[PDB]
């Protein structure tokens, strides 16, 4: 994983949200879960994440 | 109107009559079984499906799929048919090979451990339906390229191993050969055999960590 | 090109998710006397398609702090001593664990 | 005829009877080849002399 | 020629998982592929397999 580093911590960690994706259950019962994501490479641009 | 069909019409004498008007009746047999029955229109492409499970007496429980062969590693599922909720399971020999009944009890999840025959099996409390599981190996055999190679004195030709299967998970070779002080090999399908002397023949044999024992032969030749 | 073809019908029901989620509970916290057995009462979310299990922490606040539940709920106990723990309603599987 | 875009000049050539192009890698051989490859080729050019 | 399954129904939950087989009554040789009438509610993996 991209294993980001916080700029208040002093350890590295994996993204936060990294996996994360919606799911809504019978009758619009929404819940997240967490997926293995593995990625190539990550930039910055527009205050955001590629 | 509409026509009644029903697949594999052997559950009974009759087993479904041309309905009189617009429906017709239904009947059964001494046996058991999934089957489906489609009432189909006159032409059109409408085909529906209604799905019956026979359960053999009272609360009889019968498994869908009686004989699996499943690789190491693998896993299958396993469906039962009953009318009591409480579907208590057993499996003889229960530490080769796992099992988790889902919350429904009516379905399993197997996991499979290592090679060995399995008879995992039910029991709703009257009667019991069985399993056969048959453990196979990931490989089932082996080939080489070459067989009568001929090197020369420090000449090392590289040989190379295609497993049976396009890919083998948790894979290994470690690669055996009589006497190593003539040579010595391994690592993984690429062998890289080295010779050291002029003369004297060589068996040289692989040996699949995982899949079955079974290997293969080759003779060397430096005259 | 297929010359022939054939259809094989299979029906699946998935059974409601809706109210499996984290419940709520009405008497979220408790206090009693020393030693007072006072019984509990609370339902999950609809209390349908699923059972749970009733945990408590540092199970030593009586000879049996919570029995197995009968059906969906069980009994209560204590014990002469004082201090804080947590009851945990965890379902079977899922992540899903209560505190109280 | 074949004309080139960075200097603009017109020039002409032959082909061997295309009926299509195409751009694409080449066989292992041409693809960069490794000593340790040619276990099975000799010296005496077993239809490939053009390396 | 007709096909059949031993499966008809099932009874499941959001997050278990099960495994059905396909068998035609010949032994021959065929090409398979599964379908759904409404999308989504389940994961398939390998649909030309049995």
């Amino acid at each position: 994983t991209p294993q980001v580093k916080e700029f208040e911590s002093e350890y590295f960690v994996d993204l936060p949200g990294w996996g994360e994706q919606t799911v809504v259950d019978n009758d619009g019962n929404p819940s997240v879960k967490k997926f293995n994501w593995k990625c190539e490479r990550v930039r910055s641009f527009n205050n955001r994440l590629f | 109107n509409l026509i009644w069909e029903v697949s594999n019409s052997s559950y009974g004498s009759i087993t479904v009559d041309p309905s009189d008007s617009k429906l017709a009746t239904l009947t059964s047999f001494e046996k058991e079984g999934n089957l489906v029955v489609t009432i189909s229109t006159a032409n059109e492409s409408v085909v529906a499906q209604i799905a019956v499970n026979i359960i053999d007496g009272d609360s009889g429980i019968f498994l869908s799929q009686d004989t699996v062969t499943i690789r190491k590693g693998g896993t299958t599922t396993l469906t039962a048919v009953t009318g009591k909720t409480p579907v208590t399971w057993s499996s003889n020999n229960a530490s080769i090979v796992s099992v988790t009944p889902n919350a429904n009890s009516l379905t399993a999840v197997i996991t499979a451990n290592g090679e060995g025959n399995v008879t995992i099996t039910a029991d709703n409390g009257t009667k019991t339906a069985s399993c056969e599981i048959v453990s196979i190996p990931q490989i089932d055999s082996i080939s080489l390229s070459q067989s009568d190679v001929t090197v020369s004195r420090g000449s090392q030709y590289i040989l190379t191993a295609t497993l049976s299967p396009a890919n083998a998970p948790n894979q290994n070779i470690t690669w055996t050969s009589s006497n190593p002080n003539i040579a010595t090999v391994s690592g993984t399908s690429t062998q890289g055999t080295i010779n050291a002397l002029l003369a004297g023949f060589t068996e040289i044999t692989a040996t699949t960590e995982e899949g079955n024992r079974v290997a293969v032969c080759t003779v060397r030749v430096d005259l | 090109v297929a010359t022939v073809t054939k259809k094989a019908s299979a029906s699946i029901k998935i059974y409601p998710v809706v109210s499996q989620i984290v419940p709520k509970e009405s008497t979220i916290s408790m206090n009693f006397n020393q030693t007072k057995n006072l019984e509990v009462s609370l339902l999950p979310a609809d209390a349908n398609n699923t059972n749970l299990i009733w945990e408590v922490s540092n199970s030593s606040y009586g000879s049996i702090t919570v029995d197995p539940s009968d059906s969906k709920l069980a009994t209560l106990t204590s014990f002469e001593k004082e201090g804080n723990l947590v009851v945990t309603i965890s379902t079977a599987n899922e992540s899903v664990v209560a505190q109280i | 005829a074949v004309w080139n875009y960075e200097f603009d000049t017109w020039s002409f050539r032959t082909i061997p009877y295309a009926q299509c192009i195409g751009l694409v890698d080449p066989p292992v051989l041409e693809r960069g080849p490794i000593w340790s490859d040619f276990q099975e080729i000799t010296w005496d050019d077993p239809s490939i002399k053009e390396l | 020629s007709s096909v059949t399954l031993d499966i008809v129904s099932a009874s499941l939950d959001v997050g278990e998982e099960i495994v059905i087989t396909a068998t035609a009554s010949p032994e021959g040789e065929y090409s398979y592929q599964w379908s759904v009438d409404k999308t989504g509610y389940v994961s398939t993996t390998s649909v030309t397999g049995k």
